[PDB]
RNA sequence: CAUGAGGUGGCAAGAAAUGGGCUACAUUUUCUACCCCAGAAACGAUAGCCCUUAUGAAACUUAAGGGUCGAAGGUGGAUUUAG
């Protein structure tokens, strides 16, 4: 159980690193709001449901 | 309406491309029809049904060669073979009413 | 009972996926669209030919891969650049997959006057979501 | 007052070098001729060779199955007409001719059949698209065919040599 | 002719570049002639035989074997007004229509003679 | 048969350029992109669908190829093809007094191999009849010959020209119509006394 | 030969949903501000095409499943662009065109007076 | 290989009307007139009546391209109102969504 | 070697029972320009008939316009439905 959580955490942080690198800002100042804005700009999901939105937060909220 | 307005209307009809002499309501339909394309020879009318012949021929060719593995034709052939081995084969020429 | 394309809830033994598992009224809410082209807007025409091409492509992809596919296929009609982006199973040799992909691309580019490039996805089997 | 500059009519080569020839290549990039998924990623060299050979064989068999049935590629829908929609034919269109039919069967069981047809229908041998093709393709048989084409009639000397 | 083909094959063999990214893919797609020229214009392959507007609009050059007064000239003016406002046809279709009308008039000469008018 | 090869997850460093990975419109392949994107309809006790086999992410037109640095480089690389707009045409007054003739274009898009369109062959000639030799009798004659197509407020002429399947031919026909219109100012007849 | 200069152009993009159209408009305004064109953009009213179809095929008139067609409109107000600049912009837009939008180009060219307009002959 | 004869007859009538149409159009134009000599109308009627059927646009019936249904066919997509609804409920064609208001 | 397929015409005609939609059954209605500070005549839709018009090769009907005649009508009692 904990191994899968650690895998999800490392995948999340490497994805955050890659996003901060492709956007052009510092990864320390790359807050979660900027992450959500970048995901919404790169993945424009045009639906009506608020649960079917592309999210990339900490695994504490997904699991 | 006077002579000046009539001459202006005549000049406008000659410029835009109408008829100088006055016409009637029954002679304008043919003009407006020749000014357009008939419904029997337009874009989407004669090509209403797609040419299914070439598609059927391509499907049969892929079936004979063994490419488009259609299970419906396989089931039909299976049912035909079962009906033939049961005792009801396809009728041939010379068996039925006469013989 | 309005029996639609939704999966019936009976015994827990059908490995239903995620696509057609939802109700047909949750398309614009909890789903999406397989095909996408300009023919579905106001002021445009030639939608019958697009639908015929789409259904023919679906039948061809289902016939040429008797079990090699998982769910369906996403269509992207970008004017004159069709892309049959889908998935692939891990059961056959990569040579056969490359051969089939090349043959399909050549047939599309030489028949429908449109180049096609695929983007295969490595999945073990069908993307199952519920064992109901 | 108003200065109207000259016009610039560019084609595809300009925008090519302006857009595609500017973005650099990734460090650990893979050749785009194959695929991108890990199951089809070109790892070693033998896998890449096998994938390329399979792609070539698929293209060849596709061209074969397309040119096998010419009756399935005769409907042109696009008005601008893409030039990649004209299938190639291997059968002559006029069988009453002799030299033209032989040339169509050879270039535009090939060279020997054309020579036999020209000998049967009494056709003259030319110095272009004949002796050179027989000497290249068809090395005793090719040399004999070239000598026969040179000694059949008084054609060009440089081409025969 | 085979030497030129061999030379072209050797050139294509010595000047080949493997595809690295999608840029080369789209370059090959454009050079092969698959997509539309991107200067997307409704004039490629649609010049209508290069006929100008004086032959499309003005049809005065097609009134020779027809009178100037009577119902025949009225019908000619009507069909001229109809063809002049037809953006779906071209000059060839109008010429064919005029030729067919002339043939129909010449075939039924007694009808035109007895129609209380003289076909000039 | 079966194999196992590491994707781009272990190949991307820390300073890898994004447009160098996907320079073309990629449909986002989750097998190579190590971005843990998740979306769909979750449940009460569970997690939603991830990225493997996610057809919803494939349906969504992703714009990963529209990297801001790539946009900057494309904008800086296309500065040579851009000409120069003169300062005399910035104001609308001088731009309209020096260039009153306007020719609208029609360029639509299709979804098939054919690009034909009978509606894309019409030009809208919007010439403001206010910068010419419009006197009194000529202006009255032009107004009476036009009718309602010429607006008396903004003084903008609107003539729908679409009688040939070409645009340059439509422009030439519109120019010829304007020529015939202006010929009435210098060539009279004999019906002006009974006005 | 002198080049043609354009005045205005309305290259609007229509989409089924809203997110993809908003992202495309954002990309367009980014590409516009990264050049020095300074364009405007507003939100025209939307249209919804509706049609009613039968839910079954037999004697079931009391149940009808209607279907809509949601689409949006976002036009770009461009100003001060020559012929070459407009062609380059159209090329860059078409090189990043989605697979479910429309595009109509209405560019008006500038011209003083033609050859035969002052004192022509016939 | 075909399975139905009704769709075949319909498409054959459509093709024969597309082939034979300019003559009928000219005859219909020569018919409807104000004055015109009556002999021209008479010979036009004789020519249009001497030609057999299976070419008149009235004999054209708009049916589906897969099911051949004469009633309940939208001219936008040219098909029956059942297969289109099923494909729309499956989630294929964009825009065509269930009316939620 | 049909219960199959192609060509021409006919099939919506009336002793009689029955459901639904519309119309009105006068000063709440009808008409005239402004849709209610107005005036006037103590009311409307349909058999059938004649002419003509959009498409249709030719109206035995479902479309519309014009014209003398213009049929029970003068607010419904055995039972019911929705807001
Ligand atoms: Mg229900």
């Amino acid at each position: 159980t904990e191994d899968f959580i650690k895998k999800q955490i490392e995948e999340f942080n490497i994805g955050k690193r890659h996003l901060a690198n492709m956007m052009g800002e510092d990864p320390e100042t790359f807050t979660q709001e900027d992450i959500d804005r970048a995901i919404a700009y790169l993945f424009p999901s045009g639906l009506f449901e608020k649960r079917a939105r592309p999210v990339m937060k900490h695994p504490e909220q997904i699991f | 309406l006077s002579e000046y307005a009539f001459r202006m209307s005549r000049l406008s009809a000659r410029l835009f491309g109408e008829v100088t002499r006055p016409t009637n309501s029954k002679s304008m339909k043919v003009v407006k029809l020749f000014s357009e394309l008939p419904l029997a020879k337009k874009k989407e009318t004669y090509d209403w049904y797609p040419n299914h012949h070439t598609y059927a021929e391509l499907m049969q060719t892929l079936r004979f060669l063994g490419l488009y593995r259609d299970e419906h034709q396989d089931f039909m052939d299976e049912q035909k073979r079962l009906k033939k081995l049961r005792g009801k084969e396809k009728p041939k020429k010379g068996e039925g009413k006469r013989a | 009972k309005n029996r639609a394309a939704r999966v019936r809830v009976s015994k827990g033994d059908k490995p239903v996926t995620y696509e057609e598992a939802h109700a047909p009224h949750y398309i614009a809410h909890r789903k999406g669209w397989l095909s996408l082209h300009t023919g579905n807007l106001d002021g445009e025409d030639h939608a019958a030919e697009r639908t015929v091409e789409d259904v023919f492509l679906r039948k061809f992809m289902w016939g040429t891969f008797p079990g090699c596919l998982a769910d369906q296929l996403v269509l992207k009609r970008r004017g004159n650049q069709l892309e049959i982006c889908a998935v692939v199973l891990r059961q056959l040799s990569p040579h056969k997959y490359y051969f089939l992909v090349g043959y399909s691309e050549t047939l599309l580019s030489y028949f429908y006057k449109c180049p096609v490039r695929l983007h295969l996805q490595t999945v073990p089997s069908k993307v199952v979501y519920k064992y109901l | 007052e108003v200065v109207i500059p000259k016009k610039k009519t560019w084609d595809k080569v300009a925008v090519l070098q302006a857009l595609a020839s500017t973005v650099n290549r990734d460090t650990t990039a893979v050749p785009y001729v194959f695929q991108d998924d890990p199951y089809l990623m070109p790892a070693s060299s033998l896998e890449s060779r096998s994938f390329l050979l399979a792609k070539k064989s698929g293209e060849n068999v596709a061209k074969f199955i397309i040119n096998s049935y010419p009756k399935y590629f005769q409907k042109d829908i696009a008005e601008p007409h893409i030039p990649c929609l004209m299938p190639e034919y291997f059968e002559p269109q006029i069988k009453d001719i002799s030299e033209a039919a032989l040339k169509e069967r050879i270039e535009l069981e090939p060279s020997t059949d054309y020579h036999f047809q020209q000998t049967g229908q009494s056709e003259a041998l030319e110095e272009e698209n004949d002796e050179t093709s027989r000497r290249k393709a068809g090395t005793w048989r090719a040399k004999n065919n070239a000598e026969r084409i040179f000694s059949l009639m008084p054609e060009k000397n440089e081409h025969s040599y | 002719s085979l030497w030129d083909v061999e030379f072209a094959k050797q050139l294509a063999t010595v000047n080949e570049q493997p595809l690295q990214n999608g840029f080369e893919e789209l370059i090959q797609w454009t050079k092969e002639g698959k997509l539309w020229e991107f200067p997307i214009n409704n004039e490629a392959g649609f010049d209508d035989d290069g006929s100008e507007f004086h032959e499309h609009i003005f049809l005065e050059k097609h009134l020779e074997s027809f009178p100037k007064q009577g119902p025949i000239r009225h019908f000619m003016e009507l069909v001229t007004c109809g063809l002049s406002k037809n953006p779906y046809l071209s000059v060839k279709q109008k010429v064919e229509h005029i030729e067919w009308f002339r043939n129909y008039f010449n075939e039924k000469k007694d009808i035109l003679k007895e129609s209380n008018i003289q076909f000039n | 048969r079966r194999k196992a090869l590491p994707p781009r997850t272990e190949k991307m460093a820390v300073d890898q350029d994004w447009p160098s990975v996907y320079p073309v419109a990629a449909p986002f392949k989750p097998s190579a992109v190590p971005l843990p994107v998740r979306m769909g309809y979750p449940v009460k006790k569970g997690v939603p669908m991830a990225k493997e086999g996610n057809l919803e992410l494939l349906k969504i037109p992703n714009f990963l190829h529209l990297t801001p640095v790539a946009i900057k480089k494309h904008c800086e690389a296309l500065k040579d093809f851009c000409t120069e707009w003169p300062a005399a045409l910035d104001s609308d007054e001088k731009c309209e007094k020096h260039f009153p003739i306007e020719i609208d274009s029609t360029d639509y898009v299709s979804s098939g191999p054919s690009v034909r369109n009978p509606r894309a062959r019409v030009v809208v000639l919007r010439v403001k009849l206010s910068s010419l030799n419009l006197d009194d009798h000529a202006k009255k004659k032009l107004i009476k010959l036009v009718g309602e197509r010429y607006c008396k407020t903004t003084d903008v002429l609107t003539i729908k020209t679409d009688r040939c399947p070409l645009r340059r031919q439509n422009y030439d026909y519109a120019v010829y119509l304007l020529t015939v219109l202006y010929h009435e100012s210098w060539n009279t007849e004999e019906w002006e006394k009974s006005k | 030969e002198p080049d043609i200069l354009y005045k205005r152009l309305s290259v609007l993009v229509k989409g089924h949903d809203k997110a993809v159209l908003d992202s495309y408009e954002y990309f367009a305004v980014l590409a516009a501000k990264e050049l020095g064109i300074s364009i405007k953009v507003h939100e025209p009213p939307r249209k919804i095409e509706r049609f009613t179809l039968l839910q079954s095929v037999h004697i079931y008139k009391k149940h009808r499943v209607q279907y809509e067609m949601r689409t949006l409109y976002r036009c770009l107000e461009l100003e001060h662009l020559t012929g070459s600049t407009a062609d380059v912009y159209l090329e860059y837009i078409q090189r990043n065109l989605p697979e479910g939008v429309a595009m109509e180009v209405t560019k008006t060219q500038l011209e003083q007076l033609p050859e035969h307009i002052k004192e022509p002959i016939w | 290989h075909y399975v139905d004869w009704r769709m075949w007859r319909d498409v054959k009538r459509r093709k024969m009307a597309y082939e034979y149409a300019d003559e009928r159009l000219r005859i219909n134009s020569l018919r409807k007139n104000t004055i015109l000599p009556k002999i021209l109308q008479d010979v036009a009627d004789e020519e249009i009546a001497a030609l057999p059927r299976d070419s008149c646009p009235v004999r054209i019936r708009n049916r589906c391209v897969m099911t051949s249904r004469p009633r309940g066919v939208k001219r936008r997509w040219r098909l029956s109102r059942i297969v289109f609804r099923h494909l729309a409920d499956h989630g294929q064609l964009s825009g065509i969504q269930r009316a939620t208001w």
